[PDB]
């Protein structure tokens, strides 16, 4: 019976098509700002001097890019990780020259995905359900913060964050491998295990649930219509799938419990992506992957190459060719 | 049951700890001969005479740098039979020319065939639909396209993925440097399928574990499920409401959800298989010609694509000498593509 | 019978106090004897290079591969 | 091949006399090199001044020539510029400047001998790796 | 078995400690035993560092992370940050190790044989998670203890020996901080500074007077707040804004401690005052600026005019202007132009690096420091191969800064995840649907359909 | 940038919104708060609004 109470009821209303809530109060403006500035900068933005050497790089469609090559270029290396809003620039043109839109988009987007985590918790709470779906979403947000924020902080420049494009993403990958050897770093290997196992278990679980669907459908009708939304009964025989998978490998391997099965499904990719996000966070501060170069030497003591050395050759080619005009000294300490 | 074929069929399909089946006559030998072969090749056999590398724990390698390296490039696409004209029955020379890679790969292809046949057989005998055998077609396509058709399109088995960890990393960077496979739209579709499948796995696990019905009074809710219950253990309606009002859309049909969970990774693998089959013939989405011409005529036009092309040139030039020793590439420091300083 | 029922049985361990270490040591003498280097052709730490063979050995023909392998591995 | 004496024989003095390093000597030399100077001289290069590496060509063309054990050992106590006209003991690790370079304090004459033996032994192992840099990693 | 099995508690063995929430005495034993674990590790690890410490190398090159803390506090270190004696380190280690025995005995006692719940035999110590006043009194007692710890650091810096000031006149040295800055505009000026480049928030402490004065402020704040909470109860605005259960309090502590982990990681990465570069090694910015300084000195010595030398792109190869105009070292060190270290400030004028000092008056010790900090950059592998990722296996080295920063960033993120888990569970359990959705009264079925 | 102003407030104008908008929001929140039953409770959370 007070204006603030009515406002809080509307914000926390489960009747809006899209739930807002208090985390949505912070998410919607931030995400909308990030979307608007990203669209405007991707379709039309002047070239950005990413490396701080007065060599602008084009990332916008109007300046001769396609959807694959387009990007919002990272900030200038001259800026570093100084805060660079529009009002800290002498003009908007020189704000765009040094890649300020990247800072704007990244900050607003990171705040928005944090709000998305909180909003997922919130609408879990409003519906009387368990929390922790948000915990599952922390892993992508962890990786996004690792690449967009933590890697600039460790390396000391927003030029080092991943570009907001497709080809720029590949560039960031290749430079990261050249400088840190992420492939040999075990956290990235755990992430590869996480995504590959997520695909494996997704295919397996979908295959076994679809394979043991209870007959509730005629032959001239899609099997999916055998399930009615909100029904009380199970739509497939858990016993049949469990027995088939037990015969496939061995009985003990199969998850006879469905809740444990789904916990494992939620656990494997989330933990894998947590580990790889943490690996990128640690290589931000230059704790690199393994370096087995010249680890095998003969009795005389001359190096017999291994696959690590041949990988090192590719890393070295990428290292020498990346940012050809930016380095004046032999070591890539920055 | 009386006939000899009926007796063999009855024994093979017996319900024991390890189901054998008729497919087991193809799976268990070859699969075994594959895995032990890897464990042999990664433990005692060298790549000194094929790649110039050490690739065994005996030579000093670890789990990362140990691999069953591909055959020598001079072997071409030989089947590398131990009785063939290359080894001529000599086990030592056979292992030295990298014929153990041919052993492992050719036995692994038939092991995959036998395992898919096993999936079909067990699905038939149990009496369910054969959707798991068709989802393993994705991995079969990956193996066939990447380990068989790619080297068969190239000069030799030498350019196949050497069976290892660091070997596979070298294959990744080699394919990127020489084909620019990240720019390949089929690879993009494949990584989309893989990451979307991991996403579906994570969201489905979290949603099911977090819309569970209260079927007990224990804080630990795993024991509150019975395998044979004819009641759904979690609320589809509540999950639908959550994802509809959080994300705008949400699954309303379990069967559609679980077919989608199947389709995404399988579609990704088949799409990426198309791209690797393209890469076998050097039919590569290497370049965008418009930007190459513009950068040729405009020396101030720079994009992240052009930086990736320069990185690929660096990979190729700085990797070819040690990665393809049979070519005898001597690139002086003058011709190696470099940058200022480093 | 169930796995744990076998593992805790004393007979299991009367068998595998002797069987398992036997082959665990058999592998030890397999490699310590230098027999692996001879079966599998793997160079020892003092066999990657030799006189006139300070470069990497490579087989450059499919059909004479055995011939040049002996020629290179004459030692 | 083994670590034969042909690999382990290195020039001792400027006239041309040689000395056969022992396996203990080369082991200690490798450890001492990696511990005391590897940070700048990993791979036979000079990180702080790459114009002057430890490859035998640079050492031979130094004034005095540093392609022998006695000359190297003298450099480790009386370091000089590449032309041997200015003392750089205040900018280079030397046993006579170990208070400002605390890694050279524990080295004895045999340690300096072993380090020089390691330096002269390296170019024998590889044709271009010692002092070659990135191009031969 | 009662209270220690799933049947009587509803918690599995892997959520076993969740069976300690309402068992106050056993939970006290858990905490005290784990504190014993902490002090045990401190004593054992610093004794391990003392045993493995060789007097030749510096601390940062030997993989030593704990002895730097004692050296910063002013024990066994002389001028220039040279560790002269390591007996006080041994004393600290043995004291922590011996105290661990007492704390472990107390924890094991209260866990095993002590009273299960303290709320009937020791009402002074017993509590209920929902009793706000008692929990606030406990919080206030702990706040007073924290203030006493801050004042202990103050006493060490002011009276008992003093702390190591790396910014001291001459070389860095152990000195008494006689005049800490007690001005609120400085101490809380740091707290309200931005975290971005050049500002650094509280990581940007460039002198020990600010550190010690703000520790005085923290001590006063904590003691006043503890006495406030002992004699007060949460206000109505707070009483409706929090979940008053043990798991909620745990989640609050988890988020706070995660924030502290992140802040400490960046303290070790960027600060070189509370973490002097002569104990923890160079910062990344320090190493990069040192590379630029070394090659500036080399090329100037070889005849180049560094101020007028043009790089490939038209910018300065050695010296250029920062975006605000300050004369700064060139190349990729331009991003690290905010570095301020005691070895490079000597050449710094009001408008940046003074060109006259840079040309005529670079001392040999600055070149030595720059070379050392260049060759000892934070770069390294997990197996501790120093240098870039494409280096060879000859140098065994990862900076302590990298280890500390990576470890504490990892633990900060992990404890944020723990906060999210425990805060969500606290809310769900307080509302009473942490076990599942009630099939009888499902909220969604009562809601009107959308669309 | 990099000047060290508290909350980035270089102009004194910036403070007027920063202090007043919370105060208007606080005033609106006080009408809600004053309507609540502000006595203590012994529960994990307050079920009275
Ligand atoms: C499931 C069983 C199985 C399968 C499918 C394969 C499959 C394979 N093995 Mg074999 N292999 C097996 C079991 C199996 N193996 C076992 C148990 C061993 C351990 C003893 C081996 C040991 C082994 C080695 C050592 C090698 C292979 C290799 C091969 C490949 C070549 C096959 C070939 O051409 O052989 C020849 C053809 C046949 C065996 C088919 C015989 C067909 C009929 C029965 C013959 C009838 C005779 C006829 C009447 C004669 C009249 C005279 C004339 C006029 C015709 C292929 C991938 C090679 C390889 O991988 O190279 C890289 C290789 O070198 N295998
Ligand atoms: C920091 C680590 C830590 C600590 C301090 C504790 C502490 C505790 N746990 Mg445990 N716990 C831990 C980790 C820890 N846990 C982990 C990792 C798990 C997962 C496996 C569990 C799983 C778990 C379960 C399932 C349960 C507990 C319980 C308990 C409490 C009662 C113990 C009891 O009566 O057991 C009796 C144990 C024994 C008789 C075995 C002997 C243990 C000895 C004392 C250890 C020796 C220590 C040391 C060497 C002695 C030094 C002596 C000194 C004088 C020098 C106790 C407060 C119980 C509880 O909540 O009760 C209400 C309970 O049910 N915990
Ligand atoms: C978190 C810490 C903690 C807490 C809250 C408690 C709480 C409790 N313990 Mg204790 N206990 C602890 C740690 C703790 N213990 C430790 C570390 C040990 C191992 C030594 C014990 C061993 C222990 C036993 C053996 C018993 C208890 C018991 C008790 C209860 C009665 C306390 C009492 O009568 O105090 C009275 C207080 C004193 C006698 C202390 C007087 C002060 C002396 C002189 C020290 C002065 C120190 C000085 C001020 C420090 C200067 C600091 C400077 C360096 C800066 C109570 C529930 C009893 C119980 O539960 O019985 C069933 C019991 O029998 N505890
Ligand atoms: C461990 C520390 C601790 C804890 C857990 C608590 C807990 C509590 N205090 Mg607090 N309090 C503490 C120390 C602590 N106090 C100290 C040392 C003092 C100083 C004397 C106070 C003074 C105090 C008063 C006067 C009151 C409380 C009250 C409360 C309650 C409400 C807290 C709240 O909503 O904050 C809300 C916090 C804010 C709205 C923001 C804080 C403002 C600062 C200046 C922010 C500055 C920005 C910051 C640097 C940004 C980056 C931080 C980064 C780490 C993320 C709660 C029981 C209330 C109560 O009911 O008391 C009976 C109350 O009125 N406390
Ligand atoms: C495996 C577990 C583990 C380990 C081994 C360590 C180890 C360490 N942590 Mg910790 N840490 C951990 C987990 C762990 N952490 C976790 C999970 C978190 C949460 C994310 C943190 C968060 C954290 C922070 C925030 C910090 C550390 C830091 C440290 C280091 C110093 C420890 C210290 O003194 O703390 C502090 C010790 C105490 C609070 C105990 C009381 C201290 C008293 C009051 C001191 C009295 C001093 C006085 C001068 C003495 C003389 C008095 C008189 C004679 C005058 C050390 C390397 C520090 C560091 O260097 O970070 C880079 C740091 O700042 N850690
Ligand atoms: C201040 C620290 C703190 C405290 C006091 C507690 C206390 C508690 N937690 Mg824990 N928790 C913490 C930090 C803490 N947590 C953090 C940082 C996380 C996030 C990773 C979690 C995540 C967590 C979960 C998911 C759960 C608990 C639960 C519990 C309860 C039982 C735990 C138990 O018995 O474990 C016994 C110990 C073991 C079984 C040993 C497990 C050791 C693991 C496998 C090693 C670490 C693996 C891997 C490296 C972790 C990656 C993490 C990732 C985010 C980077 C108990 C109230 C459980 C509960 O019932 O809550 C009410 C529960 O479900 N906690
Ligand atoms: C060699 C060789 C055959 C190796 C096999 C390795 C091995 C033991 C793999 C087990 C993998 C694993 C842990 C399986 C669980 C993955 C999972 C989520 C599968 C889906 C699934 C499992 C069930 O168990 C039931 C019951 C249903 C329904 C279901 O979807
Ligand atoms: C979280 C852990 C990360 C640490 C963050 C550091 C905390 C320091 C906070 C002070 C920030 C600061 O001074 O601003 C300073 C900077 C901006 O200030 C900059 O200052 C510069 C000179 O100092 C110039 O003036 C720039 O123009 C100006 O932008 O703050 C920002 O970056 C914007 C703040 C964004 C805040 C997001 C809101 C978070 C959403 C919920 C907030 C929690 C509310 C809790 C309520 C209780
Ligand atoms: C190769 C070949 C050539 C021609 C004809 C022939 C039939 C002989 C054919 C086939 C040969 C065959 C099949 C040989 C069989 C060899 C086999 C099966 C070898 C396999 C060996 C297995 C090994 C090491 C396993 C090692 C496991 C390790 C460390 C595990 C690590 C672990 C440990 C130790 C403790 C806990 C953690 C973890 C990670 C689980
Ligand atoms: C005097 C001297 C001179 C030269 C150096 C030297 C080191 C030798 C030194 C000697 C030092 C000595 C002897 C130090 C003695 C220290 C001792 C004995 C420390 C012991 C500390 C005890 C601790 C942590 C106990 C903690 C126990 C805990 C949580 C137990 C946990 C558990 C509990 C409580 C219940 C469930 C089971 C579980 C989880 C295991
Ligand atoms: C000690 C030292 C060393 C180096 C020099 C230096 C000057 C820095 C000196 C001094 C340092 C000083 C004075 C540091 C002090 C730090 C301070 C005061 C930090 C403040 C932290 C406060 C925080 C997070 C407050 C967050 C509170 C929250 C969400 C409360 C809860 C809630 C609110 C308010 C509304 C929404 C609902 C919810 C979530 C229930
Ligand atoms: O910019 Mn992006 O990037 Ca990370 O490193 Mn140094 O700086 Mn550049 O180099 Mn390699
Ligand atoms: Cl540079
Ligand atoms: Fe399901």
């Amino acid at each position: 019976a007070s204006a603030w109470e009515r406002f809080c009821s509307w914000i926390t209303s489960t009747d809006n098509r899209l739930y807002i809530g208090w985390f949505g109060v912070l998410m919607i403006p931030t995400l909308l700002t990030a979307t608007t500035v990203y669209i405007i900068a991707f379709v039309a933005a002047p070239p950005v001097d990413i490396d701080g050497i007065r060599e602008p790089v084009a990332g916008s469609l109007l300046y001769g890019n396609n959807i694959i090559t387009g990007a919002v270029i990272p900030s200038s290396a001259s800026i570093g990780i100084h805060f660079y809003p529009i009002w800290e620039a002498a003009s908007l043109d020189e704000w765009l020259y040094n890649g300020g839109p990247y800072q704007l988009i990244v900050d607003h987007f990171l705040l928005g995905v944090c709000g998305w985590i909180g909003r997922e918790w919130e609408f879990s709470y409003r519906l009387g359900m368990r929390p922790w779906i948000s915990v599952a979403f922390t892993a992508p947000v962890a990786a996004a913060s690792a690449v967009f924020l933590v890697y600039p902080i460790g390396q000391g420049s927003f030029s080092d964050g991943m570009p907001l494009g497709i080809s720029g993403t590949f560039n960031f990958m290749l430079v990261f491998q050249a400088e840190h050897n992420i492939l040999m770093h075990p956290f990235h290997q755990l992430g590869v295990a996480g995504v590959f196992g997520g695909s494996l278990f997704s295919a397996m679980h979908g295959s076994l649930v679809t394979s043991s669907l209870i007959r509730e459908t005629t032959e001239n009708e899609s099997a999916n219509y055998g399930y009615k939304f909100g029904q009380e009964e199970e739509t497939y025989n858990i016993v049949a799938a469990h027995g088939y998978f037990g015969r496939l490998i061995f009985q003990y391997a199969s998850f006879n419990n469905s809740r444990a099965l789904h916990f494992f499904l939620g656990l494997w990719p989330v933990v894998g992506i947590w580990f790889t996000a943490l690996g990128v966070m640690t290589m931000a501060f230059n704790l690199n992957g393994f370096n087995f170069n010249q680890s095998v030497v003969d009795s005389q003591g001359r190096v017999i190459n291994t696959w690590a050395d041949i990988l090192n050759r590719a890393n070295l080619g990428m290292e020498v060719m990346h940012e050809r005009n930016a380095h004046n000294f032999p070591l890539d300490l920055a | 049951g009386r006939g000899w074929f009926d007796l063999i069929d009855d024994w093979l399909k017996r319900d024991r700890f390890v189901f054998v089946g008729w497919s087991g006559l193809l799976l268990f030998p070859t699969s075994y001969l594959s895995i032990g072969g890897w464990f042999t090749g990664t433990t005692f056999v060298t790549s000194w005479y094929t790649h110039g590398l050490a690739s065994s724990y005996l030579e000093g390698c670890n789990f990362f740098t140990a691999a069953v390296s591909t055959p020598a490039n001079s072997m071409g696409h030989s089947l590398l039979l131990l009785w063939g004209p290359e080894a001529q029955g000599d086990f030592t020379r056979w292992c030295q020319i990298g014929g153990l890679w041919a052993f492992c790969a050719l036995h692994g292809s038939f092991a995959l065939i036998g395992f898919c046949l096993r999936q079909f057989e067990i699905a038939r005998l149990v009496g369910i639909r054969p959707y798991n055998a068709i989802a393993f077609s994705g991995p079969i396509a990956i193996f066939v396209s990447v380990f068989l058709m790619y080297p068969l399109g190239q000069a030799s088995w030498f350019f196949a993925p050497s069976l290892g960890v660091a070997a596979i990393f070298r294959f990744l960077l080699f394919i990127q440097g020489f084909h620019n496979f990240t720019l390949n739209p089929f690879h993009m579709m494949g990584v989309a399928g893989i990451l979307g499948a991991a996403l579906l796995c994570a969201i489905h696990g979290a949603t099911v574990q977090n819309t569970i019905f209260e079927d007990g009074d224990a804080a630990n809710t795993f024991r509150a499920f019975t395998p044979t219950q004819a009641e759904e253990t979690y609320s589809m309606v509540t999950a639908n409401r959550f994802w509809s009002q959080i994300f705008g859309v949400a699954f309303s049909n379990k069967r559609w959800l679980h077919f989608f969970m199947l389709f995404v990774p399988l579609a990704g693998l088949w799409t990426s298989a198309i791209g690797i089959v393209g890469l076998a013939l050097n039919l590569r989405a290497y370049d965008f010609v418009s930007q190459e011409l513009r950068a040729a005529e405009d020396p101030e036009f720079e994009t992240f694509y052009t930086k990736n092309i320069l990185l690929n040139e660096g990979i190729r030039s700085w990797m070819a000498a040690q990665d393809q020793p049979h070519e005898n590439f001597i690139f002086p420091e003058e011709v190696l593509p470099r940058g200022n300083a480093l | 019978r169930p796995f744990s029922d076998i593992i805790t049985s004393i007979r299991y361990w009367i068998i595998h106090s002797i069987t398992i270490p036997a082959l665990y040591v058999a592998g030890w003498l397999f490699v310590s004897t230098g027999l692996a280097y001879d079966i599998f052709g793997t160079p020892r730490p003092n066999e990657y290079f030799t006189q006139d063979r300070q470069q990497v050995p490579l087989v450059n023909d499919r059909f004479s591969a055995k011939q040049e392998l002996e020629d290179l591995t004459k030692g | 091949t083994d670590l034969d004496e042909n690999t382990r024989t290195v020039p001792l003095d400027s006239s041309g006399t040689t000395v056969i390093l022992t396996p203990e000597q080369v082991k200690r030399g490798k450890r001492l090199f990696n511990s005391s100077c590897g940070n700048c001289h990993v791979g036979g290069i000079t990180k702080t001044n790459p114009n002057l590496g430890l490859e035998p060509d640079a050492l031979s063309l130094a004034t005095p020539a540093r392609d022998n054990i006695d000359a190297l050992v003298d450099y480790m106590k009386n370091p000089t510029t590449y032309d041997g006209l200015e003392s750089i003991a205040e900018l280079h690790p030397s046993v006579k400047s170990a208070d400002i370079f605390p890694k050279m304090r524990s080295l004895s004459d045999e340690d300096l001998f072993a380090i020089g033996g390691h330096i002269l032994l390296q170019p024998k192992l590889s044709s271009e790796k010692w002092g070659g840099g990135k191009i031969y990693y | 078995v009662a209270g220690r099995d799933i049947e009587s508690t509803g918690f599995a063995w892997w959520s076993g400690n969740s069976r300690l929430i309402n068992v106050s005495g056993k939970l006290l034993g858990a905490h005290v035993a784990h504190a014993g674990l902490m002090v045990f590790w401190c004593g054992a690890m610093t004794l391990f560092e003392v045993a493995h410490y060789i007097p030749e190398k510096p601390l940062y090159e030997q993989g030593l992370i704990l002895l730097p803390h004692l050296a910063v506090l002013g024990w066994g270190v002389g001028p220039g940050g040279e560790i002269i004696d390591i007996y006080p380190y041994f004393v600290v280690g043995v004291l922590h190790l011996i105290s661990s025995a007492v704390l472990g005995f107390g924890g094991v006692y209260h866990s095993l044989i002590g009273p299960d719940t303290l709320e009937e035999s020791f009402p002074a110590f017993g509590y209920d998670w929902r009793d706000k006043n008692k929990i606030t009194t406990i919080l206030g007692i702990h706040l007073i203890v924290l203030g006493i710890g801050a004042f202990l650091l103050v006493i060490k810096a002011m009276y008992v020996g003093g702390i190591y000031d790396t910014w001291a006149p001459g070389g860095g040295d152990v000195r008494i901080i006689d005049s800490p800055t007690l001005n609120p505009g400085v101490i809380f000026g740091y707290v309200l500074k931005s975290p971005w480049g050049g500002d650094g928030w509280i990581v940007s402490v460039n002198n020990m007077e600010d550190l010690v004065g703000g520790h005085i402020w923290i001590g006063i704040i904590c003691i006043v707040g503890g006495f406030w909470h002992i004699f007060t109860k949460p206000f109505a605005w707070a009483r409706r804004a929090y979940v008053w259960s043990g798991e909620a309090y745990l989640s609050y502590s988890l988020v706070a401690v995660s924030l502290m982990g992140f802040i400490a990681s960046q303290y070790s990465w960027y600060n070189n005052t509370a973490y002097p570069s002569e104990f923890y090694g160079p910062t990344g910015p320090e190493a990069s600026q040192s590379q630029a300084f070394t090659f500036l000195v080399r090329d100037q010595r070889l005849g180049a005019n560094v101020s007028s030398a043009q790089g490939p792109t038209g910018l300065g190869k050695y010296l250029m202007r920062s975006p605000s105009g300050e004369i700064i070292l060139g190349g990729e060190t331009q991003r690290f132009w905010d570095l301020r270290a005691p070895w490079i400030e000597p050449l710094r004028g009001p408008n940046g690096l003074d060109l006259n000092k840079i040309k005529n008056d670079i001392q040999p010790w600055q070149e030595r420091r720059a070379a050392e900090y260049m060759t000892h950059a934070p770069l390294g592998s997990l197996n501790s191969v120093g240098g870039v990722a494409t280096e060879i296996n000859s140098v065994n080295y990862v900076s302590p800064r990298s280890w500390l920063t990576c470890a504490h960033f990892f633990l900060g993120f992990a404890f944020y995840i723990g906060h999210l888990w425990h805060a969500g569970r606290a809310r769900a359990a307080a509302a009473g649907f942490e076990k599942g959705i009630n099939r009888e009264n499902e909220p969604t079925l009562s809601l009107r359909p959308i669309d | 940038e990099g000047t060290g102003e508290a909350l980035g407030i270089d102009d004194t104008r910036l403070i007027v919104p920063v202090i007043l908008i919370p105060v208007i929001t606080f005033i609106l929140y006080a009408g809600f708060a004053s309507e609540q039953d502000n006595e203590d409770f012994f529960d994990t959370y307050d079920q009275r609004r």
